[PDB]
């Protein structure tokens, strides 16, 4: 079944992003400055100063500072990276904030987060508790409002977000893997003999972390799927709860994807280790 | 000894002060260039 | 000798500021809560007093106040050039722009200038600015400065309140409705213009 | 006014950049949709190339250069770090492609229509309250360094801040809703002058009531959360080897205070807007209920020069004086 | 507060007041010639001194019987300063009023005499600077100087120091109000010597 | 609404300042007009 609907809609709405180096630097300075002030609100007068800093850094003309800054603000607001709140009492009569997309962008460049097993352990514990409570409440049974509040709402507004965050943590670990590959390349291409030991150390640590992750995730997933099956069995007794049944199905699918991703990545890593060691044996030791 | 004014009035006075100052500074250069034009025309006529 | 309420009002400490301001042309909008309330309480007697000066007191339906000298006034009158009238008309429009509401009534002179060049015949402003100008950047900048001078002249009369520490922005008051008297009536603008002249609102140029 | 461009210099050094014209963004959205629709969570290069086929045909580009164009687009996409490539050993040149966190965020902001709802806020809030109460009890009980690290520091670092960030994101969604309503209002009045009044009147009040309810709930929660943070700080004050927890407590307090002040300021701004709107209706929508005045003014300015004219204003002579 | 003294109201009620008020706020030196205006001011001086004080302005009667308004640095009524050449013309008019020939001429003088007086008792270089900073010292400059001297004399006539006679602007009469430009030389020496000294010093 | 409290010795300053600016601006207007007339006369002389 054909896609064109979505591309046509996006073309109609003129969705787009355009952040070359200088504009992105301005946005990062904006976010960094915002992160410090206790007011939680920044006026246009501070935006122009931030633009002045970037302009000085890029050896640009200082005579068109105001016009270029205003044009940049207009561009940002057009792309939906900022919100403009008129406030006559504020310096410049304007208050500026970051929209969700702006935060989503800037946090990843500035708010560096690396993987840690305890984070996933905590998320699994909390989500397990929430799903246990939801399954119990559903097993109790009641009126349609009872479902709407005690069963539907937890599943729709709590579990899904934690699942998405688990997926994001897995993506973070993937990024770590990519960084490890680049790092091993950089180390080995410098001083072969002197870099092989670091090569082996990095490989071993990565493999250990991957195996531990997969084991923990399997252990949690067994129980999580148990409770999901409990809620499903409970709701098959009622024909009026398709709304919950479809959500249950989607959650099962998400868990299946999450669990299979770990094993696929582990297999890829073992293959990569095999190829790396073959490379070492055939080219490194030989010469 | 102390005068109290609404915020709006003080804001208006300050904005008007700045506007008038900018206008005066601009007009100074305007007169300068006009007089220079007159001087250049007189020099070229001779 | 003097009506009781007229005498009482004249003694009010707030009077001298108004008496000096009005006779310099200033229009009084709704914003000046204290001054406007004072005028509301004592409209009849104030009107009676100034009528001895041989000048009229007018309260247009919008709710503002302004002084209009008659032919035999004891205080002079004056008018304003074409460019100022153009800027006044443009300001009148921006007040009514339905798309503006996102701006809460605050504006910028950049929009004022840009909009203006979408209506007036480019040369027909250039000639009033410089005869030799035919779209040059320098003469465009000259007009950019002339509009600011006209706007300062207008503010002195009370059509716009300045805002903040930066002159590049301002606020419009409801007293600008005066510039629409020409189109107020549905009859041919020309006969309406002559009727305005007869009423003493405007003198032909 | 001195400067701090060090971050800008570093960014300029690393050559961070994003270049997503409409076509590239459509391609990425097609990728995201297809990925969401599959049960394996993996894409072969063929699926990506087919998605690019459809996207290209939508824009009507030359059909003889799909392959090289797509390959050059994908390589740069990887360069800009939105896609990550995995060489599936069974098919070289047919690697498996997966999105990075930045790409997921960008795609989600568009596809995932997130509409603000209070039940989300209440539930997130209760969860964080329970977590913080557990943390406070653990801190008050006391123990060795391992006790602290496992039971106090880690919870605060890896659970609470996440929930507070989520609540902040919810308020940002509320901001987007307000902007939508504003736009709506604007256009609604521009359609017809006399009819829209009612609609406007309803809209305004509805948004104000929603804001009020949200702010009340936020404050009612903030009181107890701040009390618990104070409990933890007091419990830690006695030990001189736990400064890391103190810094985190300070950060959480500051973030919560900003969160609370935000809502009050926004409510004030909305009241101002409301007033503004009302003002507009009174002074302009009764006077020219049929829109004739504005059109006539437009035309008068357009044909103004045909017969100039100027109006009058009293100007008393200024007082003469000497030096 | 004390809303109104009886005499203040009785004074403001006099039908002639409004013209007097509008003229006063223009700074005109209302003098003796306007016997009606002088009498009205005489009747209600102190109270008008009281009222105008609210404007931050002092209603001052000079020793020689004429009245004028002198504001302070904090005036609530706009004030404007006239140009120097106007002051020179004022001083010259002050000198002529003291001429013994005034009685013979009943105070009738024509603009030619004033122009000659200015030209002969004024520095040519200073005047040439006044008329036009780019002036070449030619005749056209002197003709425009005469024109602007006429304009300044007209402005002073608006101030009310001098009177135009009949229906020809060539004839005018001076009044005692001119001393406002000679009060600086109230010393008992020769008025000619004092005015010459002041003009030499540039005062 | 909000208010600002100021002493007289400071307040009087801005009131003097704006008036001085206005007077200087008007004088400059007049002088510029005179210069304009001169240049117009010169231009018509040249042509």
């Amino acid at each position: 079944q054909t896609v064109p609907e979505l591309v046509a809609w996006a073309r109609k709405n003129d969705f787009s992003i355009s952040l070359p180096v200088d504009r992105l630097s301005f946005l990062l300075a904006v976010a960094t400055l915002n992160g410090e002030r206790l007011d939680g609100e920044m006026s246009e007068g501070e935006l122009v100063d931030a633009f002045r800093h970037v302009s000085d850094a890029f050896e640009q003309t200082s005579e068109t500072i105001g016009v270029r800054a205003n044009n940049a603000i207009n561009d940002m607001v057009r792309q939906r990276l900022l919100n403009r709140f008129t406030s006559e009492q504020a310096e410049g009569n304007a208050i500026y904030r970051l929209t969700p997309l702006g935060i989503g962008i800037t946090d990843y460049y500035i708010r560096q987060r690396e993987f840690s097993t305890l984070r996933l352990s905590m998320q699994l514990s909390i989500v397990a508790g929430e799903l246990k409570r939801a399954a119990d409440a559903a097993e109790e049974g009641g009126d349609e409002f009872h479902w709407h509040r005690n069963v539907y709402a937890p599943l729709k507004y709590s579990v899904a977000e934690i699942f998405d965050s688990i997926d994001l943590t897995q993506r973070l670990m993937d990024e770590q893997q990519q960084q490890v590959k680049d790092d091993i390349a950089q180390l080995l291409n410098k001083d072969w003999r002197a870099a092989i030991s670091s090569c082996e150390l990095l490989l071993s640590e990565t493999s250990g972390t991957l195996r531990e992750l997969q084991d923990t995730l399997e252990a949690a997933g067994d129980k999580l799927q148990a409770n999901l099956l409990r809620i499903q069995d409970a709701t098959m007794t009622h024909d009026d709860l398709h709304f919950v049944d479809r959500l249950v199905f989607d959650l099962q699918s998400k868990l299946d994807r999450i669990i299979s991703w770990g094993q696929q990545s582990i297999d890829l890593w073992i293959g990569y280790d095999r190829h790396v060691h073959k490379f070492i044996r055939t080219a490194i030791d030989m010469d | 000894d102390l005068v109290t004014i609404p915020r709006d009035v003080w804001n208006d006075i300050q904005g008007y002060i700045d506007s008038l100052e900018r206008e005066n500074d601009s007009l100074k250069n305007q007169l300068m260039e006009a007089d220079e034009y007159v001087a250049e025309l007189e020099e070229k006529l001779n | 000798v003097m009506p009781v309420k007229l005498a009482q009002a004249l003694a009010n400490p707030l009077f001298p500021a108004l008496d000096s301001a009005l006779r310099s042309g200033r229009h009084i909008g709704l914003d000046e809560l204290d001054n406007h309330a004072f005028l509301m309480d004592f409209q009849e007697y104030l009107e009676e007093f100034y009528a001895r000066y041989n000048v009229e007191l007018i309260r247009a339906p919008e709710g503002f106040f302004y002084l209009r000298p008659r032919s035999t006034t004891l205080i002079p009158r004056s008018v304003l050039s074409e460019l100022d009238m153009m800027v006044g008309k443009i300001l009148c429009y921006l007040y009514l722009s339905p798309e503006r509401l996102a701006n809460e009534g605050i504006f910028t002179q950049q929009e004022l200038y840009d909009e203006l060049l979408t209506l007036a015949d480019e040369a027909k402003l250039l000639k009033l600015v410089n005869n030799r100008s035919t779209g040059s950047d320098v003469d465009r900048q000259k007009l950019q400065e002339k509009v600011r001078s006209s706007l300062n002249r207008l503010r002195r009369l009370g059509m716009v309140w300045f805002m903040g520490h930066d002159s590049s922005k301002f606020r419009i008051t409801e007293s600008v409705f005066r510039f629409g008297a020409d189109v107020r009536a549905g009859d041919d603008p020309r006969e309406a213009q002559r009727r305005l002249i007869r009423d003493g609102e405007a003198m032909p140029i």
